[PDB]
RNA sequence: UUUCCGGUGGCCAUAGUGGAAGGGAAACACCCGGUCCCAUUCCGAACCCGGUCGUUAAGCCUUCCAACGCUGAUGGUACUGCACGAGGGAUCGUGUGGGAGAGUAAGACGCUGCCGGAAU
RNA sequence: GUCACUCAACGGAUAAAAGGUACCCCGGGAUAACAGGCUGAUCUUGCCCGAGCGCUCAUAGCGACGGCAUGGUUUGGCAC
RNA sequence: GUCGCCUCCUAAAGGGUAACGGAGGCGCCCAAAGGUUCCCUCAGCCUGGUUGGUAAUCAGGUGGUGAGUGUAAGUGCACAA
RNA sequence: UUCUCCCCGAAAUGCAUUUAGGUGCAGCGUUGCGUGGUUCUUGUUGGAGGUAGAGCACUGGAUGGUCUAGGGGGCUUAUCGGCUUACCGAAAUCAGCCAAACUCCGAAUGCUGGCAAGUGUAGCGUGGCAGUGAGACGGCGGGUGAUAAGCUUCGUCGUCGAGAGGGAAACAGCCCAGAUCAUCAGCUAAGGCCCCUAAGUGGUGACUCAGUGGGAAAGGAUGUGGAGUUGCGUAGACAACCAGGAGGUUGGCUUGGAAGCAGCCAUCCUUGAAAGAGUGCGUAAUAGCUCACUGGUCAAGUGAUUCCGCGCCGAUAAUGUAGCG
């Protein structure tokens, strides 16, 4: 008859944005799980090995624009 | 020639009026200038087809509030399947004043059964004065066979209206039968 | 028959055949077309047919353009044979056709002969379509 | 001013000087616990501000532009260095403490580093 | 206080690109050297050092030019949540909310903070 | 702390394993062969267009390229 | 024919989402191709030039990412990763 | 797999499996205890996006035009060099396009925070007990398949499953609506009101004459109503009816014949109020019959053309009308 030779896929990885603009995060918590920088650390924000995006600071997180970047900052929370 | 219409004010904006002003069998209109407000009005559709039959027509809209104003409809939008008209924008003008328009090209010449002449453009851009609008730009090859082709930059225009377009490419073409 | 050179994939979804024509929807070439009044898949055959009639009827003189390409490959399943085992081999290409589509251009003919051959080749077509021109 | 892309017909020096610049400035940031000792070295002089980059303003500044010390007979590395130590005593003065130094695209050699020198021993902490 | 200019940010083309004209008091710059720290995967070109004579030719700065590019409504259309409806069928229509892309008028030859300079 | 598995059938039945049954024996229409049902690709029977063939003459009679359907009897698809 | 892992599409603008659906990869490699610090900007194109040719090396001009990235693809990266 | 009633009430999914009709864990049910608005709906306010659509900046696909490097064919004749380049033609450029694995763009929804209001008694934690892990069809958005299946595989909502009652002739999955019991009361939903069959052979205005309604396509048709656009017309239109309906010219390649009729063309001139090297019928081949155009008695509307409403043909299987119940 007749075969594929395809049928091979790897794992759902769920990345994107896991805390969203104003939500208030606790230090060290993960804003966006990615690949690349699609989003750069901001103020605020530490970047990981695998190009995750978490809080380097308890606060409300926003995204912005810092210089020609699109950035994720954790505002300190008043 | 100057085409009066009747037109009052719009003021219910969005698809379902724009689909029930249609049923009503009227036709919407923006009116825009480079003086004042844009106005929405709608329009007698049957006076409208029949405005627009030509092309580049100086059109007086009158309000009944309202004092009659100049426009030339600059982008008409119509059904594609039927010939209605769906939507209108009228562009104002200053009565003595200049605009850029469209005006067609056609051919009126003759040559030899070898070689057919071929319209490499539907419309020219054409600065020309309101009063007289070209209702046509003609261009004659007769005489003329093998493969002359015929740019923008040698026409026999009327007075008064000068080429906008660029005058570097093609706008004629004589060429031997689809072989 | 038009067929394309190559194609970056070769199994393709089958085209959306939703919606009015996305462009194209005026004359761009020449004085007189045929345009689709209804959508539909247009194969490389058909296109074929029709443009042989068009020229046929108009001899030699005036030129005609086709402005749609069967750029589209539709697989067919191996005949005979069960459900499954992957997509099949390309069989059929196809231009999209949507309602207003301008199909075939004509220059260059008087406007009756030129009505006469577009009779012709819509005849060939699988989907309604009418004559049109630049108003004269 | 600021354009991030290095201006085009600039010229050659200056793109070069640009271009370190800014990829210094890019780890390079002044807060107000360590603001940025900006220094500019001219051809003829050096000028050292030092900069609140949260703010975008100058806490302190020096230059050999000033009068008293235009006529301090001596080499361009020495001016440099009383430029320094005037800049640190100025940072001791608005309580600077700690600061961070970019050299603005230059090396950091000759005039820049005996400014640093003499900032460091006036008392800044970098 | 103002004007002009040099640095250093912010917005990241409404700022760019290209063309034209003009300017240097401080300043910037090219420029002049390489003896000295230092330097070239060769080269004092660059980096660095020593000068500020020469020069506004260029960078830079000012004015002008929508020309390429960029920005860009209103209205309409596509699509669409919900509620229905019509065709033998591809599929299509309407009500009620939302509503582009393109195109059109147009905007635009940048804006703004701090420090320093020379004059007022 | 670290090492030894193509335990790759990769959450890894045993350290260790191939076949025949028409001599066969002991739940499923959850699932095949027959018939029915749906579908109509294929098949079948028509039809539209008319290049052409028919001394001449598209249509006495034919019908290229293409198009639209009927029937459900062919081969299939589905597994109700 | 397939069985684990990775990338894309299908997947209907969070995540997830099946078919014997559509495309490819992996079972490594590198003592630098790791760390750090400083420096640099490519490909293409045009012109001139011993051997030398489309294309080696050189010069000038142009050129912002179209080159490049140990290895698939995507997301990234010229501030360079 | 055996008595009753009261309250609540599923699943046919995910993951793993020597697993696929089994099972474990999670999901969904119930129940004890605990925690109490945390759930949910709507509004408002803020986020990330790349689908629909659209677009051509990129990557591919593509049509025509301009232009052209460079290849092909020739000669003069070639080492060139020239004529050619009337052929091919990358690239560039102009205009129109195409894309699940293209994007300079980009919604609606959805998702996720803040706040406000509303709200069944929702949510959550932790124990006891499960069942389920074969789904079905319909709407919408997709893959497989042929623009197939009551097909198959996903996303999502609904019903069925596990749902009686009303409607759909009958008719699990469609529409209306969730049955605590009684009632020989009333109002409605979907659907209906000539009779079957409860309620109008309802009122008013149009259309149909096909029993269309009460199945179907490409295509075809002086069906019929309505709305345009446009040519001609009492300088007298269209028909009907009396005279001119022909010279030069049997125009030319044909074909023993193409003289007006085999096929293909410059598609002219004239005695003149009038005519076509020429349209039908006739015809071995010419003849001729007869039309547009030329006058007249009559003459009031005709001739195109487009779109819209409802109809017509195409229409076509086997027990019995038998495709309104
Ligand atoms: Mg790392
Ligand atoms: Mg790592
Ligand atoms: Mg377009
Ligand atoms: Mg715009
Ligand atoms: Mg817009
Ligand atoms: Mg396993
Ligand atoms: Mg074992
Ligand atoms: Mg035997
Ligand atoms: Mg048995
Ligand atoms: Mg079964
Ligand atoms: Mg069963
Ligand atoms: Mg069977
Ligand atoms: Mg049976
Ligand atoms: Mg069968
Ligand atoms: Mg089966
Ligand atoms: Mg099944
Ligand atoms: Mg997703
Ligand atoms: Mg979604
Ligand atoms: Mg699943
Ligand atoms: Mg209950
Ligand atoms: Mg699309
Ligand atoms: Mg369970
Ligand atoms: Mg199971
Ligand atoms: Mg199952
Ligand atoms: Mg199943
Ligand atoms: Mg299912
Ligand atoms: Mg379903
Ligand atoms: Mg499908
Ligand atoms: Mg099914
Ligand atoms: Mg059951
Ligand atoms: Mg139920
Ligand atoms: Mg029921
Ligand atoms: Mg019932
Ligand atoms: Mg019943
Ligand atoms: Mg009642
Ligand atoms: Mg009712
Ligand atoms: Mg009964
Ligand atoms: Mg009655
Ligand atoms: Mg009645
Ligand atoms: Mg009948
Ligand atoms: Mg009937
Ligand atoms: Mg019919
Ligand atoms: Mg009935």
């Amino acid at each position: 008859a007749s075969s594929s030779r395809n049928g091979r896929d790897s794992n759902a990885q769920r990345l994107g944005v896991k805390r969203f603009g104003g939500q208030l995060v606790n230090a060290g918590e993960i804003i966006v799980r990615q690949r690349g920088t699609h989003f750069h650390p901001g103020d605020g924000v530490g970047r990981g090995g695998d190009d995750t995006l978490f809080a380097l600071r308890d606060g409300n997180v926003e995204f912005g624009t810092r210089r020609g970047r699109r950035v994720v900052n954790v505002t300190p929370v008043e | 020639d100057i085409i009066h219409l009747k037109a009052e004010q719009r003021t219910e904006f969005g698809k379902g009026a724009a689909r029930r002003i249609r049923r009503d069998d009227k036709v919407p209109a923006v009116m825009y200038g480079h003086d004042h407000d844009p106005i929405h009005v709608t329009l007698d559709g049957h006076a409208t087809l029949l405005a627009l039959r030509t092309e580049n027509p100086l059109l007086s809209i009158e309000i009944e509030g309202q004092k009659p104003m100049l426009a030339l409809p600059k982008d008409v939008q119509r059904d594609v399947l039927k010939g209605f008209v769906r939507h209108v924008d009228l562009l104002t003008v200053r009565r003595g004043e200049k605009v850029d328009v469209n005006v067609a090209l056609r051919i009126t010449g003759e040559s030899a059964p070898g070689t057919i002449a071929m319209t490499e453009f539907n419309e020219i851009e054409v600065q020309a004065d309101l009063l007289n609008i070209p209702e046509v730009i003609e261009i004659d090859v007769t005489g003329l066979e093998a493969g002359t082709t015929i740019y923008l930059g040698d026409l026999k225009l009327p007075e008064g209206t000068s080429l906008l377009g660029d005058a570097e490419d093609v706008a004629a073409t004589v060429a031997f039968p689809e072989t | 028959m038009l067929i394309p050179r190559r194609v970056k994939y070769r199994k393709q979804h089958h085209p959306k055949r939703t919606g009015a024509a996305k462009g194209g929807t005026q004359l761009a070439f020449g004085d007189y077309g045929i345009q689709a009044t209804e959508g539909g898949y247009l194969t490389n055959r058909q296109i074929e047919a029709a443009r042989i009639a068009m020229t046929r009827y108009i001899k030699r003189g005036g030129k005609v353009w086709i402005n749609v390409y069967p750029d589209r490959p539709m697989t067919k399943h191996p005949a005979e044979s069960r459900m499954g085992s992957g997509k099949g081999t390309p069989e059929w290409w196809i231009a999209n056709i949507k309602p207003g589509r301008v199909l075939f251009e004509l220059s260059g003919v008087p406007e009756d002969v030129a009505r006469e051959a577009m009779r012709l080749a819509i005849h060939k077509l699988p989907m309604k379509a009418r004559f049109i021109s630049r108003e004269g | 001013a600021s354009t991030l892309t290095v201006r085009k017909s600039l010229s050659d020096r200056a793109k070069a000087r640009a271009r370190r610049q800014a990829r210094g400035r890019k780890k390079i940031f002044g807060t107000v616990e360590r603001p940025r000792m900006v220094v500019t070295r001219s051809s003829k002089h050096v000028f050292v501000q030092v900069i609140d980059d949260v703010a975008g303003n100058t806490l302190v500044s020096a230059s050999t532009m000033e009068a008293e010390l235009r006529e301090m007979s001596g080499d361009k590395t020495a001016k440099a260095a009383r430029v320094g130590t005037i800049i640190g005593e100025r940072a001791k003065a608005a309580g600077i403490t700690k600061v961070v130094f970019d050299k603005a695209g230059n090396q950091y050699h000759g005039r820049i580093a005996a400014l640093a020198d003499a900032a460091r021993e006036a008392g800044l902490d970098f």
